[PDB]
């Protein structure tokens, strides 16, 4: 079965690890590992075709901003997140993406926006403007809660469909 | 194939 | 036994599923059963349990409790466990319960000032409390406990073989003005980089890591050890990759790339994993990686090297995690696995669990992340037996290849360069003059005696 290599970047400290963890997670299992190959490695059936994703979330080692190319070397399809309370990390998400097309040399690489409720806070980026810079990409938009799991599975799925459709 | 530095 | 009323004695309720579940699948570790949440009376009271005492559990409460409970309410929360009202057999009582208790107090407050002071250090008033108890505890059996915890607490309000010749290449001793890639011996590269890597790795305490302050907005001030740390690393890795780009001349490039690999070999032989990751992630970027001429005139048996090297990245770190757990001291761990296990630890596992409507606070994801802590501390213990060049030493202290660029500005500038020297397809290649001065031919990674 294909196995599809997926990559997470965005800002630090607003949550972003909560995207992996819940996809992982048994949906009524609040436990979570990542010190076991489990912890990232998830099959799944998408469209009726069965595949293994294999997840690399580097949530933690922001500080070491020249290992980012090493590990968006490691992705053929990418999660761009930020928290939808955090103008700030909306605001990265244009110079992820430009060292994502550098690192795989190539102006269309699949890629989906995620814009993550992981707090109370109010929000900040109203979904229009995510939408927008979505658009101006050519990229599909995905909202996700990190409280009740809505998103989660349709970010990912949505990912791999990109990957499919190349 | 592969990396630079792949024999 | 018979204990006082719950009504003015908290910790004399019995347990129940509403405040205390264990492990029910983990081996004891000592006899001891593995706590899995409680209340937090619960936790005290088995933090200075009657029964036995449980050093580990009072490490791990000690490392992780500031999340469930402050430092202040830590506390009052063990002064109130000391003072135990009495219900003849008040001699059993006295001698099996209150004792005993008193004597676990005691130790947990003895391990609270000697390895986690810095409550103290950031709440003079929290010390002033604690010197006051101690005060109070007058009793023959807690005599010289509190004794010796009043040493600690003033006490902290204040190689067998002989190490390698140090290799010299162009560069003389004390010519730092020459000091440079290719005129420092490789070999004494890689062992000064080891050494500040090192110290960089032995100087990050648990208080920088629990709590996963490194990524919140007081990171600067929560943890500044680690942050010099990975600071350190870029710099290096940047270092690294200006180094090759800025060598416009393919020959001397090709030069500047074998060294590097050099060092990185010299890391391997020291176990300096860090060391070995700014090696690989300069190879990695996107400036260097695309230098498919420089490459190809890189000796095989240095491509196997770096091989090597770059497969331990792969697949989550497989082989990189192997191979740490097979070595033994002293070695300079990657950290950036540390971190990202303990913040999805933290973040991925409940503050609190629910037994009967009641809450209870989620201690297996504390014991979780102490252990990570623990695993880190291990590999604190053991230097390297290599001696210090001062010079050497303060050159790649002051190492600074971003200059005053900011990062976006710098990087750009970086990859700009890469595409000057190794124009994409179907540009021809230029040519350009050779910019030093001295040999390029390396001395080796075999010390000269």
């Amino acid at each position: 079965m294909t196995e599809y290599k997926l990559v997470v970047v965005g800002a630090g400290g607003v949550g972003k690890s909560a995207l992996t963890i819940q996809l992982i997670q048994n949906h009524f299992v609040d436990e979570y590992d990542p010190t076991i190959e489990d912890s990232y490695r998830k099959q799944v059936v998408i469209d009726g075709e069965t595949c293994l994703l294999d997840i690399l979330d580097t949530a933690g080692q922001e500080e070491y901003s020249a290992m980012r190319d090493q590990y968006m070397r490691t992705g053929e399809g990418f999660l761009c997140v930020f928290a939808i309370n955090n103008t700030k990390s909306f605001e990265d998400i244009h110079q992820y993406r430009e060292q994502i097309k550098r690192v795989k040399d190539s102006d269309d690489v699949p890629m989906v926006l995620v814009g993550n409720k992981c707090d109370l806070a109010a929000r900040t980026v109203e979904s229009r403007q995510a939408q927008d810079l979505a658009r101006s990409y050519g990229i599909p938009y995905i909202e996700t809660s990190a409280k009740t799991r809505q998103g989660v599975e349709d970010a990912f799925y949505t990912l791999v469909r990109e990957i499919r459709q190349h | 194939x592969f990396h630079p530095w792949s024999v | 036994m018979r204990l006082p009323s719950a009504d003015v004695y908290r910790f004399a309720e019995p347990d129940s599923e509403e405040n205390i579940i264990f492990e029910e699948n983990m081996q004891p570790k000592a006899g001891i059963p593995i706590i899995k949440a409680g209340t937090v009376i619960k936790l005290i009271e088995r933090l200075t349990y009657h029964m036995y005492a449980d050093p580990n559990f009072v490490r791990t409460f000690l490392t992780t409790y500031r999340s469930f409970c402050k430092p202040q309410e830590l506390l009052s929360l063990i002064i109130e466990r000391f003072e135990i009202p009495e219900p003849a057999e008040l001699k059993r009582f006295r001698k099996e319960y209150i004792q005993p208790v008193q004597l676990r107090v005691l130790n947990v407050c003895r391990h609270w000032v000697e390895h986690h002071f810095y409550d103290f250090e950031r709440d003079a008033y929290l010390l002033q409390r604690m010197e006051e108890f101690i005060g109070t505890v007058r009793g023959k059996a807690m005599k010289k406990w509190v004794e010796s915890i009043t040493k600690i607490i003033q006490r902290k309000k204040i190689f067998q073989s002989s190490p390698p010749t140090v290799e010299w290449h162009i560069s003389r001793p004390g010519h730092i003005e020459t000091f440079d890639l290719l005129t420092l011996h490789p070999i004494e590269i890689a062992r000064q980089l080891t050494l500040l890597e090192s110290d960089l790795y032995r100087a990050v305490q648990p208080s920088e890591l629990v709590g996963s302050v490194w990524t919140k907005e007081d990171k600067e001030i929560n943890s500044p050890n680690l942050l010099k740390m990975i600071r350190h690393t870029t710099n290096l890795t940047l270092w690294f990759e200006k180094c090759i780009v800025e060598t416009e001349n393919l020959e001397e490039r090709v030069a500047v790339v074998s060294r590097i690999i050099e060092i990185l070999q010299v890391f391997q032989e020291l176990n300096n994993f860090n060391g070995v990751l700014e090696v690989v992630s300069a190879m990695n970027s996107s400036p260097v990686y695309r230098l498919d001429h420089t490459f190809e005139q890189i000796p095989s048996r240095q491509k196997k090297i770096l091989e090597e090297a770059h497969e331990l990245s792969e697949d989550h770190y497989k082989k990189y995690l192997a191979k740490l757990r097979s070595i033994n001291p002293p070695c300079v761990p990657f950290f950036g696995i540390y971190l990202t296990n303990i913040l999805k630890t933290e973040e991925g596992n409940p503050e609190v669990l629910k037994r009967h409507g009641k809450e209870l606070i989620n201690f297996s994801k504390r014991r979780k992340v102490a252990e990570i802590t623990g695993e880190i501390q291990q590999y604190q213990n053991q230097p390297y037996c290599l001696r210090v060049e001062s010079d050497i030493k303060r050159f790649f202290e002051n190492l600074n290849p971003m200059g005053n660029s900011m990062e976006k500005e710098f990087t750009d500038y970086l990859f700009n360069k890469s595409l000057e020297i190794e124009p994409r397809n179907p540009k021809p290649l230029p040519r350009f003059p050779k910019k030093y001065s001295y040999p390029l031919k390396s001395p080796g990674v075999r010390p000269s005696n």
